[PDB]
């Protein structure tokens, strides 16, 4: 009862569900072996863990790669005896971040053993309740078979929620020369598919482990624990009791006005080094504070740009209504949060009693207070229009379009895609313009 | 599992061979007698890339040694390697070819392509997944040259889905030893330029400037230079082989690098490289590697990048690096040297980062660049085929063999085109 | 493997043909007797010598002379235990300096006889790759029965190649009247059957002994050492390991540019006294560059007058590729050694390991390095043109031509070679022309 | 091989033909015994040249012995080498023929040729390759003159595939003995041109001359004089008996020698030739040779070569002397001579070289030179033969015999013939 599925493709999503399942083990209690010695853990390993006889606990996760590589690295790992061996899956070679190659010619073998899987496994659940998906935009694996998967699954449950936590290219830093191309592909179907997509962006999280952790040169494994915490945070409310609990259905009519804007902004805080902590006090209203500021959003774009439409704040830790009333009222009073006039109130609360967990040795502090905000605003628009760009300057000429054409791709999804994403950017535009009575 | 398959073409590409299975050897912890004596468990977990495994813990590599003259077959078997190989892979004739490619490609070379193709086919069944081919010849030389594209051309036929590797030595105006380089040279690029997806063009010239200039090496041999190009080789096949943060597949490295199916002939190089006193005194770092990559001095082709532009640009890192300075060192790099990338490209950098560096050392970085100051070698070559062609130089014993000089004039205005298409792109706004 | 026949022809073929065996001997370490008390050794003795059941090492040799004395000299001198006894092959009279008389009337005897112990040479060789000739074009013997041997074995093997080592008329040295006569009858056969012909000059010898070292009066023995030492640097590379090898194959393909222009100039260095030598560097810069001195081309004729072709340099020794490279640079960038303009890289390179053997009782220095310039080049016209005046100068008289038609031909014969030298000379003065466009 | 039957004719003919032997005889290390007692193997290596061979290592001379009348043949058995000859081969006749040239010829002749023929052929099927004959006879005489051209004759129908050598004592008109010299040697020119293809013209006024002036001998008898010319006539078969580093046999020095057919009469000349008490001051070098054998007073034909020119010059060297100090000389020589040598032929000299010096001389050289002055001697000889011809007293003793005046004419035409030629290409430019 009250569980959810979550998926893990390409290299990106497979590490990021790396540290959200050992983020889960240390919050739960949970030994990596499996095993748990140790009242609400008496009941929240049911949301993301399955139980069996002999005591064991079993994640219910799926790992997918074209490539072997990543799978081959956490079946030798630490938690090799977590995860079920049928839940990892390898294909046998990557889609060479060809979008093309993902989708069509190589996905195909290996998305019915992947259905096949999921279906087992939401066989065994009763009472399901979403479906996490991880995955990157800019590779060719994580764009063509999260594209290929999401249709599937649609077709297949589409009675049924389903949230995405995707990497987004950031505007200037990139890894790879063909992230245009793959991105603008899977917009479509992230679109048409998802019901609520979370952005992410790799500069942002370095430009905030730099600011608030002091951190030189991160690296991948602090940008997945400050997703697995994001995603944690989420998850919270149903995975432990609170005094204002919210769940993903309640939580997606809040927050979706309309049915194709759908990809609010994800925030947490306090992010604080060790040092600094001790300072400060980190109350409830400067916690909220900190959170609406540009400097913490994790896409590089300035919400001051934009207008908010609805906001949702997660508490998690010792807090009390009052307090995050008095926060929301101080926050409602400042000009600099523009809110659209058309919704009155654009905030939506709930609070929870567990603490963060903290894992051992990261960079974050420990805190008996956190909060994590999902907004919906006009300022990914900005972000849409950089990659739009870049597409398109590129297309110009035919950059790299053999490749995609070679597997099978036709040239006019190219254009489709872009019209697809010019009408989205519009629509987005569109709404938050003005009003009139 | 992700096979690949290594032909040795000539006197260059046997030696060029010898060097690189040493290197890889070294790395993978394999005696000359083929034991395994490693010390971690990454270097067996996909050992299977470069060799098989026989009864008794013995690795074989996946090797095909070939040459006409049986002298650099015995010097390799005679070598600290020699026991290593298969002796089954060592196809030979009984005449060096001279340096004439009508008899390396049309009367020598077709008894032994046969032969070459048939132990190729042997190996390639015997791979569980084959990803591409690899193949070391010099352009100059009749057997080489010659055989080496007839090979390349029959493998094509016979895998036409699977990647074909090159890493070809071209003639250079000033380490000339031979009289006809440059007409085996216009008739190998005709070849190349089809019948394969990725070629690395090498200069033994930009060889003796880097060992020179950089390593202050007082008396250089061909030794150092089939190192450094071993270097190159052993850095592009380290995704495969090692984990990483970001993994680059030979596919994934020619979808990256090729924006248009006959621009492929790259200019590779190689960090860090240092005297052994310098080595002291230096700083070891991600900024120092991208300054080292960039300059124009460690190219290994005599080309400068500053008369051109660069197309693509690919970094694969090896050892333990923050990323992020990675990135953002080839931020600025783009954007202080903006004018030699096209506009038409927004980001033209591909960066790969593996966890094991090479042989001690704290990290490395091999650079690989597409850019249109790679058609000033072809320049240079075609020059020299006119001015020895407009005279009929020496198409006599080419004649005598059976060529005629229609394929001279075609291989003429085949690399005319290619080098029109790479000044073309160059003035593309 | 890799076998060559040597033939010696005429007083002068046979005596150098002497020094040539003793050379090969001392090099590969096999006794007069033919026993190797004595791992390079264990097959470079494969190109020159057949081993026996018994150990005893035969030369692949054939001796032939018209008269009987010099054969008789070589069966009773030191090396009767060397050669087979069938191999000396011997007639009763002289040719007496007619080309009729060695060409039609004696040696018709005889050539059956020459060609089977050939045959049988060439059966029990199975790489075989070319025939070594040695003769003197002034004698009759030399000339008639040498043009008739070419032809035979261009009509036997046809696909092989050919070689020969010529002595040449100096431009005012001669010992004999008729030279003239009999050389420029041998040249027609010498042009077309031959595949390289190197020509030598005893005057040019006698002049670099005399400056180079300083020995007051030479004799034969020192030419034929000279040219011993220029066949095994040529076949060093055959014989032994080395960076860069050259066959007779890839030494014709670089060298010979059209079919009718095969005839370099030869030099070795570094040709230096056991005096001078101890002062003298003799690196590898020294010697290249006193490879093209006019002192040392060893035939009499100026390289300034004419330009330089195509040019091959085989070292032997210890040598680095960089160092020749470095010598090459400097030689083209100088102005005074010029190249045709129609060959942009008119430079071979080949090296190998073995340093040059010195003989008992030689003149030549022990030295580490030491180089071999080959040379196709327009000078030797100016010799053609000195001894077609010479034939000239004869032959409007009718000087000796009863001779001549006595032992069986015509003065067609004179008069078609004279034509033939004249359009040889119009072709090598036609290639040095430069470009018209 | 290359055998040599000598035959000796006259007195003269007989004597020299002594001198001959013993010198040869001593040469090869031969008693007068015919026993071997060498020292060298080169000796016994060819003796067959000369010698046959006898049971028990006996060598008897290949030597024919002819004269008209047997005091001589007497004289030859009782000299110091006379026991070594085969009897067989004196054959005598009963009276010497006076003078007389019909005498010598038909009537003597005719009977004794045939004996003289016998003994010949009898030698020629007995050599095993036969090169050519060797006659020593004096023109001016009846018997030698007679005898020498009706042999000389019937010889060369005999073999005419044969070179014929003649070593001929012409009459001078200052040593003249017999009143009719002149109509013998008139005579004998016409079958000497005619039927030979060497013939060596020998004076005695130039010996007696180089007796006196360079020997310095009070009182020359005709014993040194045979000497002087036995070393020439050793000094030109030198190449065919011993080894050497150029030889020169004797079709190869008349190929050299003989530009058109008739033009075969040669001057010889030898040298070292000094006197005993001279000889201590004195180095003996090739220089030195070679001045004194081209100096006009040390030739032994009593003819002035500066009244003439050098058609072709020959030189025999003996001894273990280097050759580009011969080349240097001769082409010194042709330098200073030029005016002498013609222009027509470019090289007018013959080099030839053996390695073993004669008897007790550490070097010598033999000189052989067709020259146009040797017409000087027929001058004189026609002058003499038309004054004493205009007058027909003397010539009944001819007419007896059975000759007739139209040879005596036709011979004198002959001469004219000769000389006229000579005198043409004199003349030639
Ligand atoms: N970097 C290197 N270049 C080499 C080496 N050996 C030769 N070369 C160069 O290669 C070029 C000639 O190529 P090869 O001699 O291998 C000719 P190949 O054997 O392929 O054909 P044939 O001439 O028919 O034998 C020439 O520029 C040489 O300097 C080597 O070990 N390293
Ligand atoms: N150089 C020499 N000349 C000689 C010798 N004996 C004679 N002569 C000269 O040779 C010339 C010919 O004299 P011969 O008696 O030999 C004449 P031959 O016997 O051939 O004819 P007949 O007079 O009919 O007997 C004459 O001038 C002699 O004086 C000699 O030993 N040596
Ligand atoms: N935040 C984060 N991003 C990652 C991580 N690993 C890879 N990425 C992102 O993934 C992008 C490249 O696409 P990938 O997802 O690695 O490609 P893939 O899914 O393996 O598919 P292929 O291209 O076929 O290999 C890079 O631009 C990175 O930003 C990670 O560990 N953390
Ligand atoms: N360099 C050199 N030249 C020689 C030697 N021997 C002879 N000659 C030359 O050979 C030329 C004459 O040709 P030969 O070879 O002697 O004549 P042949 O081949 O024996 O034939 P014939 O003329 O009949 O004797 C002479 O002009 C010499 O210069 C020698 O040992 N060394
Ligand atoms: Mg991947
Ligand atoms: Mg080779
Ligand atoms: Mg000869
Ligand atoms: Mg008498």
């Amino acid at each position: 009862m009250r569980e959810c599925i979550s998926i893990h493709v390409g290299q990106a999503g497979v590490q990021i569900g790396n540290a959200c399942w050992e983020l889960y083990c240390l919050e739960h209690g949970i030994q990596p072996d499996g095993q748990m010695p140790s009242g609400g853990g008496d009941d929240s390993f049911n949301t993301f863990f399955s139980e069996t006889g002999a005591g064991k606990h079993v994640p219910r996760a799926v790992f997918v790669d074209l490539e072997p590589t990543v799978i081959d690295e956490v079946r030798t790992g630490t938690y090799r005896q977590l995860f079920h061996p049928e839940q990892l899956i390898t294909g046998k070679e990557d889609a060479a971040n060809n979008y093309a190659r993902g989708h069509y010619t190589i996905g195909k073998e290996i998305i019915d053993l992947v259905l096949d899987r999921i279906r087992k496994l939401a066989d065994q659940c009763t009472g399901l309740q979403g479906f996490l998906v991880f995955h990157s935009f800019g590779g060719g694996t994580g764009s063509g078979f999260t594209s290929l998967l999401m249709e599937r699954l649609s077709v297949d449950y589409g009675k049924k929620s389903k949230l995405e936590f995707s990497i987004y290219p950031a505007p200037q830093v990139s890894t790879a020369v063909v992230e245009p191309y793959n991105s603008i592909l899977t917009t479509h179907t992230t679109l048409e598919h998802s019901d609520c997509a979370f952005m992410v962006d790799n500069e942002a999280i370095y430009d905030i482990c730099r600011r608030n952790l002091d951190i030189e040169r991160p690296t991948y494994t602090n940008l997945n624990r400050l997703i697995s915490q994001i995603v944690s945070s989420i998850t919270a409310s149903l995975r432990f009791d609170g005094a204002l609990n919210v769940d993903l259905t309640e939580f997606q009519t809040n927050l979706v006005p309309y049915p194709r804007i759908h990809f609010p902004l994800a925030t947490y805080a306090p992010v604080i080094s060790a040092e600094k902590a001790y300072h400060e006090q980190l109350s409830v209203a400067e916690i909220t504070n900190a959170c609406f500021e540009p400097a913490n959003q994790m896409v590089k774009c300035d919400p001051r740009h934009g207008k908010y439409m609805a906001c949702c704040l997660l508490y998690r830790g010792d807090v009390v209504p009052k307090d995050v009333n008095a926060a929301i009222a101080t926050i409602k009073t400042k000009r600099s949060i523009q809110f659209v006039d058309w919704c009155p109130t654009g905030f939506k609360v709930g609070i929870n009693y567990q603490p963060p967990t903290v894992v051992p040795g990261g960079d974050l502090a420990k805190v008996q207070r956190a909060v994590c905000m999902l907004s919906n605003t006009t300022a990914i628009a900005e972000a849409w229009a950089r990659l739009d760009h870049k597409f398109d300057l590129m297309y110009a000429k035919r950059a790299f379009v053999h490749w995609y054409v070679g597997e099978g791709m036709e040239e006019g999804e190219f254009s489709e895609a872009r019209e697809d994403m010019a009408a989205l950017e519009k629509d987005y535009e569109e709404v938050g313009v003005d009003s009139v009575e | 599992m992700r096979e690949i398959v290594h032909i040795q073409a000539g006197q260059c590409g046997n030696q060029i061979g010898a060097k690189f299975w040493e290197v890889i050897s070294d790395e993978h912890g394999i005696d000359p007698t083929g034991t395994y004596h490693g010390d971690s468990d990454l270097q067996l977990d996909r050992i299977s890339v470069y060799y098989n495994e026989a009864t008794g813990g013995k690795y074989v590599p996946r090797a095909i040694l070939v040459d006409l003259e049986p002298g650099t077959m015995d010097s390799v078997r005679s070598g600290p390697f020699g026991q290593i190989f298969r002796p089954d892979n060592f196809v030979f004739g009984q005449s060096g070819a001279g340096n004439n490619w009508a008899k390396g490609h049309y009367t020598e070379g077709a008894e032994l392509v046969d032969s070459v193709l048939d132990v190729v086919r042997k190996e390639a069944e015997s791979c569980d997944c084959l990803q591409g081919f690899q193949l070391t010849h010099s352009l100059g030389g009749g057997t080489g040259s010659g055989m080496g594209t007839l090979l390349i051309s029959k493998i094509r036929e016979e895998y036409p889905d699977r990647i074909m590797n090159t890493f070809s030595v071209v003639p250079s105006p000033k380490v000339s030893d031979t009289v006809v380089e440059p007409y085996n040279a216009t008739l190998s690029v005709h070849q190349l330029v089809e019948n394969t997806d990725e070629t690395y063009c090498i200069d033994n010239e930009a060889l003796y400037d880097i060992c020179f200039r950089t390593l202050k090496l007082t008396t250089p041999t061909y030794g150092d230079l089939n190192h450094l190009v071993s270097a190159t080789m052993s850095g592009v096949t380290t995704c495969l082989r090692f984990p990483g943060q970001l993994n680059a597949d030979l596919r994934k490295l020619a979808v990256n690098m090729v924006p248009f199916p006959r621009l492929h002939f790259f200019m590779p190089g190689f960090a860090p490289l240092t005297s052994r006193g310098s080595q002291q005194y230096r700083a070891l770092t991600v900024p120092e590697l991208t300054q080292q990559v960039f300059d124009a001095k460690n190219m290994m082709a005599a080309c400068d990048p500053r008369h051109g532009r660069y197309l693509t640009v690919a970094a694969v890192f090896r050892g333990r690096m923050s990323m992020k300075e990675v990135d953002e060192q080839m931020l600025n790099v783009q954007n202080k040297n903006s004018s030699y990338f096209v506009e038409w490209i927004p980001n033209n950098v591909k960066t790969a980062v593996c966890d094991i560096p090479p042989r001690g050392l704290k990290m490395a970085v091999t650079f690989i660049g597409n850019s249109t100051a790679i058609q000033e070698l072809f320049k240079r070559i075609s020059e020299q085929f006119t001015a020895m062609f407009r005279r009929k130089a020496f198409l006599h014993w080419y004649t005598g063999e059976g060529m005629d000089e229609m394929e001279f004039t075609e291989a003429e205005s085949n690399m005319n085109d290619l080098v029109s298409e790479y000044q073309q792109y160059q003035d593309a706004t």
